[PDB]
């Protein structure tokens, strides 16, 4: 019983692990606009 | 460097200092070299998580383990030590003088 | 050193995909096969590049491609879509496996009204190739160059002259 | 945040119970009414430091609901039969030299 | 065999506890090797996927890389789902 | 002790070494000198006296610290370059720590003060351990980190050592202390020339070794631990007053006998360097171990001190111990200096 | 909001405890052909109470101790991590939802033997301090096999955090897969918490007063209970429904009540051990068994397929 | 401010090590590295290592330190002396306390102190990665790669701990 319920909880996440898969281009390229946003803005108060 | 490390590494002078600065407990010495062990753990711990080395993650478990099994030894010899003179006094300990 | 060259803020502005992570989730196996092509191009950029700055005109087209999918969802698929992510985000854990029921039901939806087939177990992790007309980046690291190596001793061993020439020793 | 507030709790709960405990109205008014080896076994020190082994080898042990992840599965099933059964010698061998016994 | 059949009589009779155990601990080593499962949980471990699968730059000589993860090339879990 | 378990302690013992000399990881190295102390102390302990359980306890003490101070040195190490490679720290401070350690590990003046004291409350065979194979860990790191030791500071111990060996030596009647005071003199050669060349550091550690044996294993033989009582081997056993008397000189460096060997070629290599004080220094105060080399000499084989008359009845039996290698260990001690090229197969 | 959750936390966990007095009483009356406290209120519920009331108005009888500090210390320690424990436990919802929940608990419950070493120093007499030191030995020992039966458990469960026990049990209970395992873990709880017929501390003394004394015995059955809604987890799992936890949360107490019974029930039913032979129940025969359990527990997730996921 | 937790931390850390360090009863000097310990565990955990931290807990306090005090109360100290009763302890403990305060008040007025060496004194946290959304711990990664990657490290290390066995029962059977 607990072999055939584990290989389920590996099946289910497996999906869970691929519908990460699938957001994380998106995820990456917010992070890389919102890094670039601060450091820009840390530049602005620098120059005052 | 960043401001824990000061204080980490005055954990460990301040350590050592007790170590080398017997009293006449012999207990009292081996407590303060467990004071060095664990602050060469969270300076080594701090170090290896901050800097993201994955594999060197397990290296504090086994400088905890190896230490540990060093204490025992220590401990071992304190109480034979002990046993041969009823107390832990590092004063007893000077046969080998001649 | 040299000034930390930085893009100008409005070089940043895009529009943003402000929906809850429950909603991306929901939505994250169509979305997957549906904008593949823009986000593989994006992350085939982040990875040779090795620099957010370099491939910002990328991630434009991958926050496009996900609007636009969006927007597909909401003309069609509004109401099965809405039951679908709600009960994921329900869950402390937003567990696929709670929510079969309304999962079904939008997954039906945009078979019908737009031929989105899920992908299978599997499919997203899958290494996929990209053809892409972005050059090929050719110091990546700004590796400086290499010192020249040791000159290299070579030739045909030889006894040595006279022997070890150890003060007295004449071998 | 949380964790520290509920252990701050915990024990600020225990500290007022127990100094309440020894500060109560008592309606009297009358006046009230050393380092040295401790005859103990050696068997008795000989438990501690074989928990402390034995404790060292569990620490080792921890990791193997994460080890059992690996795709080096051969590698990982064989270091950790390694590590239990050098566990078990050791008690073995603790119990075969009479470490175990209480007479005496 | 028999004067071996004489000693497992005699320590079940006697250690009944350290019978279970050896034999316990003798399964654990050796069943691993017998079992025709063991090979799908290598499989299964290599098949969870951690981290992101960076896509390859497509020089037009790689038929066995799928372009679009819902294409029929590349490794495929169906084995797993009858699992 | 259980005849096996002994093998299985001295195995270990060479394994915890084997470690440090294999390691390419400082982790593996502190381990491997770790798991050298686990086995060691069994072995100083075997004889159930309260002399033994002191030299064990110093003997704790000095290594648990000195490897606290090496891990230390080792995590400032990795602060600063971020790697565990054993080779040249990067990080004075670092290599300061790991110096000092490993000169109390070695047991180096101003660290001397337990070589001594532990060589003399342990038994001979324990005692040629410590003072031979328990050398060699703490001398193969300093061969591979030496590019980056303190050139004062490592020239400071071994001056100190080649001093307080040679004028500790001269107040002793116990042997175990007088080769005690005699390895931290000779612990001063092999570190003086470590930073000009190392190849001369494991010729002047093997030599060292060999002649060290040879004392211990004769020592071993007659079950003699003090002066007067190596005095009375003359009439049970006067083939090894002859051997005593040959290796003793050949440790004096005398020529034309191995011991001669070591000193010579550090000489060479230190001059090479424009170093000329320094080995003049060391060669004149060599000459106070020369001086209670020959004491012993002299009550062992060149004169006859008196005897007991219970040593009649030790003429009619046979000497039974093992005396293992010795016939070929004296005659390397002794009968070397001619092979002197082959020093180079240390390279 | 989150100190109303504290709150509603440790205030029933010390009325519990209190009326485990009354139960244990009872159930062990019945079992003695009598009936236990039924005079102080009605069924004797309010005999709790008259007890609490009467110890903490109780005269502190402290003899002049060795160490003020550590005399303090010992009470408040035993308390204070006695209520520690139960922030994690998922009931279903933990108050604290910890990563490595089970290793917090066994690292919390290993300290635990401290107020046990320090009521011993402070006692200020050696018959005291060597009761203390045979209770620190059976109690660190029966820590080798919780913490290794804990370990073979998880490798069926995949994780350190205590909700995953939940998931993994959502088809069979693990008391199935691991009968062996839990028949010592059941009996390692009552060797760890001195029950009888291990609670040897109370039959060695015979062969702390008023409130000081309350704490103690508070702290104790806070553990006793604490370790069966444990066990209950651990092996008797109950299923989780997002949209109803109550009926979790009336499960699972049925379960941790009726193993908590079970306690009394034991200690009704069985002479005491000597010390000598609870030491040997465990190096002789649980040891020995679990490290040939934790080896097989290892190999059999590998060798059938069936490992759990990480997350 | 909780920014500087750590900081804080630490500063307790420092405190509990001139306890025992300047040697007070071993009983009170076991209590003094018992603080330290559990303070070290915060540190650990607030930089994200949680598996280190409880390791901490569960071997070195629950483990070795337990070990100390149950070896103190046999073979050492069965009641403790006043602390601070003594006045090479007081003036070492006042000493290391004085030390401390002043690198602590220093650090805070100016941000950074040179004591021997120079320190910065804006908070730990500067120094903090950014950028992490991963699906697991890494910690536990490192961990875990114990059983693939250390085969060399489990055999050293299981063969020390037997032989620490055998070797205290060689030492103790006397
Ligand atoms: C079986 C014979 C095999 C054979 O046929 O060939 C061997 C040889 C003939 O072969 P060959 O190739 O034609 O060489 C002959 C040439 O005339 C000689 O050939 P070469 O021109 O190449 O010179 C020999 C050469 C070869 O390389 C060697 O180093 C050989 C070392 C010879 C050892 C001599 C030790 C005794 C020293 C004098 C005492 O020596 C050197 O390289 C430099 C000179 C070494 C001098 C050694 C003395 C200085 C060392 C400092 C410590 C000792 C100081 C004196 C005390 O016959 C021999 O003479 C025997 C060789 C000598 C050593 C073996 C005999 C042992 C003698 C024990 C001496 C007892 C001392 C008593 C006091
Ligand atoms: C070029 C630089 C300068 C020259 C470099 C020289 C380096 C040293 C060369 C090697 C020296 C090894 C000793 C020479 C062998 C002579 C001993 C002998 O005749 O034993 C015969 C031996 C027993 O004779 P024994 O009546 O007990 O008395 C002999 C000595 O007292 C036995 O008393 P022991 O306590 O001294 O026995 C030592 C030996 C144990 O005794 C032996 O069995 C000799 C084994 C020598 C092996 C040959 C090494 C060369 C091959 C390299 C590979 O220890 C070993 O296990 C060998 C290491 O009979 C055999 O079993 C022969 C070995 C069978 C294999
Ligand atoms: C007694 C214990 C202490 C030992 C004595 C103290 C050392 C005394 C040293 C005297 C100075 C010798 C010296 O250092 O010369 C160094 C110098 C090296 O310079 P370099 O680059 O090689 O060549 C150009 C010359 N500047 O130039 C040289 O190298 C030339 C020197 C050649 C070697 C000199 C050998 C030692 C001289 C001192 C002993 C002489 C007196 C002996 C008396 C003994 C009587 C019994
Ligand atoms: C090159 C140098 C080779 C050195 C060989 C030395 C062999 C030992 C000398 C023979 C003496 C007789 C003997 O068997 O050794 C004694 C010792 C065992 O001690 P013992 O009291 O005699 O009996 C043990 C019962 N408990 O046995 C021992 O423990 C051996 C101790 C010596 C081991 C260290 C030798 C020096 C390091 C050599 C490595 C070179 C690199
Ligand atoms: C030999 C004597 C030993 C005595 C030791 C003491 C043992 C005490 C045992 C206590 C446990 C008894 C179980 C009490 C049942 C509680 C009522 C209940 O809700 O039962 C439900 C249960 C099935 O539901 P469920 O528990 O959720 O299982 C699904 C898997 N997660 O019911 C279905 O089975
Ligand atoms: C389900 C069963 C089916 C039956 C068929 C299965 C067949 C395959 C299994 C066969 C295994 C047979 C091996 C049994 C060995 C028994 C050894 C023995 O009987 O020794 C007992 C004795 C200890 O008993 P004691 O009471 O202390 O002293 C005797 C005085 N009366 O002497 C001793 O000192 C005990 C030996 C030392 C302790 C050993 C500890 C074992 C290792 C602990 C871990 C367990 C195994 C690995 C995990
Ligand atoms: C002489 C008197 C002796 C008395 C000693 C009695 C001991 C009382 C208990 C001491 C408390 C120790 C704290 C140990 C908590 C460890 C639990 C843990 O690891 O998780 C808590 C939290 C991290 O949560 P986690 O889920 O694991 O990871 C983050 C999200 N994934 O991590 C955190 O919340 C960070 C909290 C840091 C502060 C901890 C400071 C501990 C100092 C105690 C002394
Ligand atoms: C099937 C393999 C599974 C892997 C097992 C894991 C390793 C476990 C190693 C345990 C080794 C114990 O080895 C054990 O040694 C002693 C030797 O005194 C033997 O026991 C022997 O001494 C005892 C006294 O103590 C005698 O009463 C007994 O008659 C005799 O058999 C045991 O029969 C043997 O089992
Ligand atoms: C005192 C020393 C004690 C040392 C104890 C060491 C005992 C080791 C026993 C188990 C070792 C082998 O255990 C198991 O064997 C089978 C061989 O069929 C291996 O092979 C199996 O898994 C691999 C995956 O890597 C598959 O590719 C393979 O098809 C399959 O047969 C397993 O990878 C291994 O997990
Ligand atoms: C015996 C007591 C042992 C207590 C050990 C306490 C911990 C010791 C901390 C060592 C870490 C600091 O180590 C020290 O760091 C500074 C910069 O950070 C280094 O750098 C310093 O000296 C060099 C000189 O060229 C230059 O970089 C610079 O002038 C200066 O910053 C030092 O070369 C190094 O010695
Ligand atoms: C849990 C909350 C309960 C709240 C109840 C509040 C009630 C407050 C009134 C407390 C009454 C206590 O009553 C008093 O208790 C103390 C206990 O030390 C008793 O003992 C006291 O008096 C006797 C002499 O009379 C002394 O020898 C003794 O040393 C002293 O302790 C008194 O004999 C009793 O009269
Ligand atoms: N480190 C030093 N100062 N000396 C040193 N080892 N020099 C290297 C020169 C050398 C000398 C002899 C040989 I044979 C070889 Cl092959 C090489
Ligand atoms: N062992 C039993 N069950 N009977 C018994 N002697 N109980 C002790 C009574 C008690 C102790 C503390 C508290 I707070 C409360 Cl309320 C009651």
């Amino acid at each position: 019983s607990m072999m055939k319920w584990n290989r389920e909880r590996r099946r289910l996440q497996i999906e869970d692990f691929e519908a990460r898969i699938a957001l994380m281009p998106l995820l990456q390229a917010e992070k890389d606009r919102r890094v670039l946003q601060m450091l820009r803005e840390n530049l602005e108060e620098e120059a005052t | 460097m960043s401001m824990v490390y000061m204080n980490i590494m005055m954990a460990f002078t301040v350590s050592l200092v007790g170590l080398l600065m017997y009293r006449s407990h012999l207990m009292s010495s081996l407590l303060c070299l467990e004071g060095m062990m664990l602050s060469l753990f969270v300076m080594a711990a701090l170090t290896i998580l901050n800097s993201h080395f994955t594999l060197a993650s397990m290296m504090p478990i086994i400088l905890l383990v190896f230490a540990a099994c060093e204490a025992a030894l220590g401990l071992s010899l304190l109480v034979m030590v002990s046993n041969t003179y009823g107390t832990d006094y590092v004063q007893n300990l000077n046969l080998l003088q001649c | 050193p040299g000034i930390v060259e930085l893009p100008s803020l409005e070089d940043l502005k895009v529009q943003e995909v402000k929906v809850s992570s429950s909603v991306l989730k929901a939505a994250a196996h169509h979305y997957g096969a549906q904008c593949d092509k823009p986000n593989k191009e994006f992350m085939l950029c982040r990875w040779e590049e090795k620099d957010p700055r370099r491939c910002l005109e990328e991630g434009k087209l991958v926050n496009q491609c996900a609007l636009e999918f969006f927007r597909q969802i909401k003309r069609h698929c509004a109401e099965p879509f809405t039951e679908y992510w709600t009960c994921i985000d329900y869950s402390g854990l937003q567990l696929f496996r709670r929510c079969r029921k309304q999962q079904a039901q939008f997954d039906e939806c945009v078979l019908d009204k737009l031929g989105w087939v899920r992908p299978d177990l599997g499919d997203l992790s899958k290494v996929t190739k990209v053809k892409t007309d972005r050059p090929l980046p050719e110091n990546p690291y700004h590796s400086r160059a290499r010192p020249e190596p040791n000159p290299e001793v070579e030739g045909d061993l030889k006894p040595a002259r006279h022997g070890s020439r150890l003060f007295f020793w004449t071998m | 945040m949380n964790l520290m507030l509920a252990l701050l709790t915990n024990f600020t709960l225990a500290t007022l119970l127990v100094i309440i405990a020894f500060w109560l109205p008592q309606l009297n008014v009358y006046s009230e009414k050393g380092s040295a080896r401790l005859p103990f076994s050696m068997k008795f020190f000989l438990v501690a430091i074989t928990f402390l082994l034995f404790d060292l080898e569990i620490a080792l042990l921890l990791p193997l609901p994460w080890a059992s992840q690996t795709a080096n599965l051969n590698t990982m099933l064989t270091m950790a039969l390694f590590l239990i059964i050098l566990l078990a010698v050791s008690l073995a061998y603790e119990w075969t030299q009479k470490g175990l016994e209480w007479t005496e | 065999a028999e004067r071996v059949a004489a000693f497992l009589k005699n320590v079940w009779a006697k250690e009944p506890v350290l019978v279970a155990s050896f034999a316990i601990a003798g399964l654990a080593v050796i069943l691993p090797t017998l079992s025709p499962y063991t090979k799908y949980s290598l499989m299964i471990n290599r098949a969870t996927p951690y981290n992101y699968p960076v896509p390859l730059r497509d020089d037009g000589n790689m038929p066995d890389v799928p372009s679009h993860p819902q294409d029929p090339q590349g490794p495929s879990l169906e084995w797993l789902k009858r699992l | 002790m259980n005849p096996i378990i002994f093998i299985i302690i001295l195995l270990t013992i060479m394994l915890g070494t084997i470690i440090v000399m294999i390691s390419s990881h400082w982790l593996l190295v502190w381990i491997g000198f770790e798991m050298n102390m686990l086995a060691i102390i069994p072995i100083m302990m075997k004889n159930h006296n309260p002399r033994a359980t002191e030299a064990s306890t110093k003997y704790f003490l000095t290594q648990s610290t000195a490897s606290m101070l090496l891990m230390m040195a080792v995590i400032i190490n990795l602060m600063f370059s971020g790697q565990w490679t054993v080779m040249k720290l990067f990080n004075p401070m670092a290599s300061m720590l790991m110096t000092m350690a490993l000169a109390m590990k070695l047991g180096m003046a101003p660290f001397h003060f337990w070589v001594p004291e532990v060589t003399q409350g342990i038994p001979l065979s324990s005692g040629l351990i410590l003072l031979t194979w328990q050398k060699l860990a703490p001398m193969s790191v300093l061969y591979q980190i030496f590019p980056s030791i303190n050139l004062n500071l490592i020239l400071t111990l071994s001056v100190l050592s080649i001093l307080i060996g040679g004028w500790g030596g001269l107040n002793q009647t116990q042997l175990r202390k007088i080769m005690a005071y005699s390895s931290i003199a000779h612990m001063g050669w092999m570190t003086a020339v470590l930073p000009y060349n190392p190849t001369m550091t494991l010729l002047n550690l093997i030599i060292y070794i060999i002649m060290t044996s040879t004392m211990f294993t004769m020592f071993m033989a007659n079950s003699t631990t003090t002066t007067l009582s190596l005095s009375h081997t003359w009439n049970k056993t006067p083939i090894m007053t002859v051997l005593i008397l040959a290796t003793l000189l050949s440790m004096g460096g005398l020529p034309p006998l191995s011991g001669f060997m070591p000193k010579w070629m550090i000489i060479q290599e230190m001059t090479k360097n424009n170093s000329i004080i320094l080995p003049t220094f060391m060669a004149i105060t060599a000459l106070l171990n020369l001086y209670f080399y020959m004491r012993l000499t002299y009550s062992t084989t060149l004169t006859m001190f008196p005897s007991t008359n219970n040593m009649k009845m030790k003429w009619q039996f046979p000497l039974m111990k093992k005396m293992t290698f010795l016939p070929t260990m004296v005659v390397l001690s002794t009968m070397m200096l001619p092979l002197t090229p082959m020093l180079s197969v240390l390279e | 909001m989150f100190m109303i959750n504290i709150l509603m936390l440790i205030i029933p966990i010390l009325l519990a405890v209190a009326f485990l007095t009354l139960v244990e009483r009872k159930v062990l009356g019945y079992m003695q052909l009598r009936k236990g406290p039924n005079v102080v209120g009605p069924y004797g519920l309010l005999q709790p109470i008259a007890d609490a009331i009467k110890l903490f108005i109780k005269e502190p009888l402290r003899p002049a101790t060795s160490s003020a500090s550590m005399f303090i210390l010992a009470p408040i320690m035993a308390l204070g991590l006695a209520l520690t424990m139960w922030i994690p436990l998922p009931m279903p919802y933990p108050l604290i939802n910890m990563n490595l929940g089970v290793l917090f608990m066994l690292a919390m419950s290993s300290l635990a033997v401290y107020s046990i070493l320090w009521s011993g120093w402070a006692s200020n007499s050696k018959y005291a301090l060597i009761g203390a030191l045979r209770a620190v030995a059976q109690t660190i020992s029966y820590e080798v096999t919780l913490a290794i039966i804990l370990l073979s458990v998880l490798l069926m469960s995949g994780s350190f955090t205590l909700s995953t026990l939940i998931t993994t049990q959502e088809q069979m209970w693990l008391i199935l897969p691991a009968w062996p395992l839990a028949m010592m873990w059941f009996i390692s709880t009552l060797a760890e918490t001195n029950r009888a017929p291990f609670d040897l501390t109370e039959g060695e003394s015979e062969l702390y007063a008023a409130g000081p004394f309350a704490l103690f015995f508070m702290a104790e059955y806070a553990n006793i209970i604490m370790m069966n809604i444990f066990t209950a987890i651990l092996f008797l799992g109950t299923s989780h429904n997002p949209h109803m936890p109550e009926l979790y949360t009336i499960n699972f107490t049925i379960k941790s009540l009726l193993l908590t019974m079970s306690f009394l029930w034991i200690r009704a039913s069985y002479p005491r051990f000597r010390y000598d032979q609870l030491m040997h129940l465990l190096w002789k025969n649980f040891l020995p068994l679990t490290l040939a359990l934790c080896m097989w527990h290892v190999s059999l997730p590998i060798l059938t397929s069936g490992i759990p996921p990480q997350t | 401010m909780m920014l500087y937790i750590v900081f804080i931390l630490s500063v307790i850390f420092v405190m509990g090590f001139v306890g025992f360090s300047s040697k007070p009863s071993p009983i009170y000097g076991g209590l003094g590295l018992i603080v330290s310990g559990g303070v070290g565990c915060g540190i650990v955990l607030n930089f994200g290592g949680s598996f280190l931290g409880l390791m901490v807990f569960l071997i070195y306090l629950g483990g070795m330190m337990v070990v100390f005090g149950y070896t103190t109360a046999m073979a050492t100290e069965q009641y403790p002396e006043i602390w601070l009763s003594n006045k090479a302890v007081l003036g070492a403990f006042v000493t290391g306390l004085l030390m401390e305060f002043f690198m602590v008040y220093y650090v805070l007025k100016d941000k950074e102190v040179e004591v021997v060496f120079e320190f910065n004194g804006l908070g730990d946290w500067v120094i903090y990665d950014t950028g992490d959304s991963g699906f697991f711990s890494e910690e536990a990664m490192g961990i875990a790669a114990l059983y693939s990657y250390g085969t060399w490290l489990v055999i050293v290390t299981g063969w020390s701990l037997l032989i620490g066995v055998v070797v205290i029962m060689e030492i103790t059977r006397g």
